[PDB]
RNA sequence: UCAGGGUUCGAUUCCGGAGAGGGAGCCUGAGAAACGGCUACCACAUCCAAGGAAGGCAGCAGGCGCGCAAAUUACCCACUCCCGACCCGGGGAGGUAGUGACGAAAAAUAACAAUACAGGACUCUUUCGAGGCCCUGUAAUUGGAAUGAGUCCACUUUAAAUCCUUUAACGAGGAUCCAUUGGAGGGCAAGUCUGGUCGCAGCAGCCGCGGUAAUUCCAGCUCCAAUAGCGUAUAUUAAAGUU
């Protein structure tokens, strides 16, 4: 703590800048539902047991 | 305030009210794949028509036989069933209508039919040609993926006449990248 | 324990409900008229005031925090109410004596979360969003 | 290819003096057709001429082709410059709308309504 | 909105009533207590040569004020009808264009082959292994087609125009002819991934997160939901068998 602890914006006032690393052009419409129907419908590799997340980090 | 105009309207779908349900949520996912849909409201509007159809038949249902209202009114649902070919000539009473599924009339549709009697080499490609004007039911060219096909009309779907798949002038790349033998590599 | 079935008491019955709806909290709250004279809004969704001064409530124990509210002044009543300003650094884009348009808090009469004694929030600065000026899609006309 | 008409509904009108029907265009082609070509074509089928012939109201269907309006063919041209709307005169020449704005002709009259006996002011001088 | 019963709303385009700043009194007329008529009082307010004169947008546009809150001082009697001495005149009634994410219907934003890898059915091989039919990813250069958004000729439309429809001539390689709004502890679909802050800043409808190893704060990456829409405040209905 230094000066008036109670400073508004004081954390959003001291996070260290990232710029986006974006490029490529999502798909739209049809063509995103088409893409999800394929990543879980028929792209598939089972197992007994397992767990498996879309987003797992772990 | 007086006006010559008209206001009805309606909605045509209803939404869910288990908003998150995994359930529902992969079928109407394995649905919206298997006929190429682009929505899901395309799904709700097929249940919304489905569901009302199963109300009327099941409030027929309930009155006694020989009722001339009853009577008029399911030879009227059952013969318009027919007409789009969702029900067999050989049931044609109100007790099997309540034995319907939502995919068929999800089968029914143009883009599916288009698919399935082999003018298209997917579904996904089927939409695409159905949107872009290549597709003829009669005489009349139907831009329109969603056209619910009678059961007469099915002998005559194919190729607008006015289009590159079958007696048509080619399309401005086919007239380009031929104009390249003469103005892309004979003129520049 | 009881209650008249017979084929002659409508007016017992009707009477009674019509009478005894006057228990239900929501019923007498909507249908009495003391609420919609004490309310600081008219009646209305939203309001437009004039900042008196910015303020420093402090959360409840099981929290700690100083939430930093201000001290509004209603055009069409004259009414001082208490709002709040919530985003990281959102307090910095509101000056003194200048119009702010706040709106309700999220539960029709009361105060929501750790925050004691306050039942508005803060929707718009100077006829421009504090979700604008939160991502810099905006900015203060001077 | 060459465009076609054909006609539906005929009725002759010995009320109005004249023939009306509906017309089709046939033309799986280029454009919405002319009128002025159509009259030369109801001309040579009816066997009159092409200055009593009135046609309106032309629209083409979705997909182009077959394109249907409305036609009148006019025992005379005495008739044909009796009953005919002005508007539809003035088509091909036989009618001339004079007049400036309606908000003139407005104005104008509540000048007019200020005096009294021969109102030379608006009269002649505006 | 609703299983059955009910609950809430109806200033608002059709029928009926009432009013023309507030009251009051009348003329003409078949029909008025008429206000696009008249006469007074009250409240406002305009010009004056100070003697006098003139007023009623809750009609169509427009303006000030009030507010959280609502459009152009446009064109035309061509349609629908009304009035008249009348087949001919007139109509801010009404029709037409403009502003318009109140709200309702249709449905663009990528389709298809090759190669490379991956999976599955299969064939033989003791087995490895290999080939081969379908699909899906994925990257690369591709590879060729297909098309409407946009510019725009003529017709068509209409009172005259616009828009749509019909049509030429141009018009795509994905880096732009670039989809958003909310969230990722539970309720409730989706990460114990990485940096920063350290009971502060902040989040959080509710339970609850933050005190130096934060699944919830600030960001980056990834993922989930609906999608040309999505979030928030309030009124109200079902859930409420908590009337
Ligand atoms: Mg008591
Ligand atoms: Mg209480
Ligand atoms: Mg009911
Ligand atoms: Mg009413
Ligand atoms: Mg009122
Ligand atoms: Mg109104
Ligand atoms: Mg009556
Ligand atoms: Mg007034
Ligand atoms: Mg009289
Ligand atoms: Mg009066
Ligand atoms: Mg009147
Ligand atoms: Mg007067
Ligand atoms: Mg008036
Ligand atoms: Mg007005
Ligand atoms: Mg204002
Ligand atoms: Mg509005
Ligand atoms: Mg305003
Ligand atoms: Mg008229
Ligand atoms: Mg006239
Ligand atoms: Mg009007
Ligand atoms: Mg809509
Ligand atoms: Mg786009
Ligand atoms: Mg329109
Ligand atoms: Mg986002
Ligand atoms: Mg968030
Ligand atoms: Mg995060
Ligand atoms: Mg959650
Ligand atoms: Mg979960
Ligand atoms: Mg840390
Ligand atoms: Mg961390
Ligand atoms: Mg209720
Ligand atoms: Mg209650």
């Amino acid at each position: 703590v230094h000066g008036s602890l109670a400073r508004v914006g004081k954390v959003r006032g001291q996070t260290l800048k990232v710029a986006k690393q974006e490029k490529k052009k999502k798909r739209t419409g049809r063509a995103k539902r088409r893409m999800q129907y394929n990543r879980r419908f028929v792209n598939v590799v089972p197992t007994f047991g397992k767990k498996k997340g879309p987003n797992a980090n772990s | 305030m007086p006006v010559a105009r008209s206001w009805v309207c309606r909605k045509t779908y209803v939404t869910p009210r288990r908003p998150f349900e995994k359930s529902r949520l992969d079928q109407e996912l394995k649905l919206i794949g298997e006929y190429g849909l682009r929505n899901k409201r395309e799904v709700w509007r097929v249940k919304f028509t489905l569901a009302k159809i199963r109300k009327a038949a099941r409030e027929l249902l309930t009155l006694d036989e020989k009722d001339p209202r009853r009577l008029f009114e399911g030879n009227a649902l059952l013969r318009r069933l027919v007409r789009i070919g969702v029900l067999d000539e050989g049931k044609m009473k109100l007790d099997y209508i309540l034995g319907l599924k939502i995919e068929d009339f999800l089968e029914r549709r143009l883009q599916t039919q288009v698919f399935k009697l082999g003018l298209a080499k997917s579904i996904h490609h089927a939409r695409v040609l159905i949107r872009q004007r290549h597709i003829r039911v009669r005489k009349q060219v139907v831009n329109i993926p969603s056209f619910i096909v009678r059961l007469d009309s099915q002998k005559h779907i194919d190729f607008s006449l006015r289009s590159p798949y079958g007696g048509g002038r080619p399309g401005r790349v086919k007239r380009k990248n031929a104009k390249k033998g003469q103005g892309g590599a004979g003129a520049g | 324990m009881g209650k008249c079935r017979g084929l002659r008491t409508a007016r017992k019955l009707r009477s009674h409900r019509r009478d005894q709806k006057w228990h239900d909290k929501q019923y007498k709250k909507a249908h009495l008229g003391t609420a919609l004279k004490a309310n600081p809004f008219g009646g209305a969704s939203h309001a437009k005031g004039i900042v008196l001064e910015k303020v420093g409530v402090e959360a409840k124990q099981p929290n700690s925090a100083i939430r930093k509210c201000v001290r509004v002044q209603l055009i069409k009543n004259g009414k001082k109410i208490t709002a709040f300003v919530p985003n990281d650094g959102c307090l910095n884009f509101i000056e003194e004596n200048d119009e702010v348009l706040v709106a309700g808090f999220g539960r029709k009469g009361h105060a929501v979360g750790d925050i004691p004694g306050v039942r508005f929030k803060v929707v718009k600065v100077a006829n421009v969003s504090l979700l604008a000026l939160y991502k810099g899609k905006k900015e203060r006309p001077r | 290819d060459t465009v076609t008409i054909r006609t539906r509904k005929f009725m002759t009108n010995r009320l109005l003096q004249r023939k009306q029907m509906v017309i089709d265009v046939l033309h799986p082609g280029k454009a919405t057709v002319p009128k002025t070509e159509i009259q030369e074509k109801l001309a040579k089928m009816y066997k009159t001429t092409p200055d009593v012939i009135f046609v309106f109201g032309f629209r083409t269907h979705f997909g182009g082709g077959k394109t249907t309006g409305f036609g009148m063919i006019y025992d005379s041209l005495d008739y044909a410059k009796k009953n005919e709307p002005k508007h539809r005169l003035a088509r091909h020449g036989l009618y001339e709308k004079k007049k400036t704005s309606r908000k003139q002709r407005k104005e104008r009259k509540n000048r007019m309504k200020k005096v009294r006996g021969t109102a030379k002011a608006n009269v002649g001088a505006g």
